[PDB]
């Protein structure tokens, strides 16, 4: 797992501390928006990395704690295989395809589950068909 | 069934519509 040193060489520190300034009150970030900047910064964190800084830290972090989460969002393991393996779980038909409502129940039922409307939103801003080509889909989110 | 990965897809999508 990518250390603060690492993470520096990955992203800009620049915008780590200028999206920091964004979001901070009392010289501390909450989770929330740092999860924010994190995505803003092109990582994926999950609340099992959320829940780890919680552990530690609490809701509020400081600067430091912050590059600590973020080096915790980087996710070097990441693979689109195992994305795409988690689809192909309901694809039983074999036919590479899963439909937008389909897609919905298995993006809006377990894990960190989305609402309803942004499993919706993310769906319709992917394709304007409704056969979901879920590989396709997989490659898209990871980049 | 197969949560990490879930989680990892979540956690993309999630960054993807930020």
């Amino acid at each position: 797992v990518a250390d603060i040193q690492q993470l520096e060489e990955k992203v800009d520190e620049s915008d780590v501390r200028i999206y920091f300034n964004e979001k901070s009150s009392g010289g501390k970030i909450s989770i929330d928006n740092a999860s924010y900047n994190a995505r803003k910064l092109g990582l994926a964190p999950s609340s099992i990395d959320e829940k780890k800084i919680k552990e530690l830290y609490g809701d509020n972090l400081t600067y430091e704690q912050y590059l600590e989460y973020l080096s915790i969002c980087v996710h070097d393991k990441d693979n689109v295989e195992e994305l795409i393996k988690m689809f192909a779980h309901f694809d039983n038909n074999c036919t590479g395809y899963l439909t937008k409502s389909q897609m919905k129940n298995i993006l809006t039922t377990w894990g960190d589950a989305l609402t309803d409307q942004e499993a919706i939103d993310a769906l319709n801003a992917f394709s304007s068909e409704d056969n979901i080509d879920y590989k396709l889909f997989c490659e898209d989110i990871l980049q | 069934k197969n949560i990490p990965s879930l989680l990892r897809v979540q956690a993309h999508i999630r960054k993807k519509m930020v």
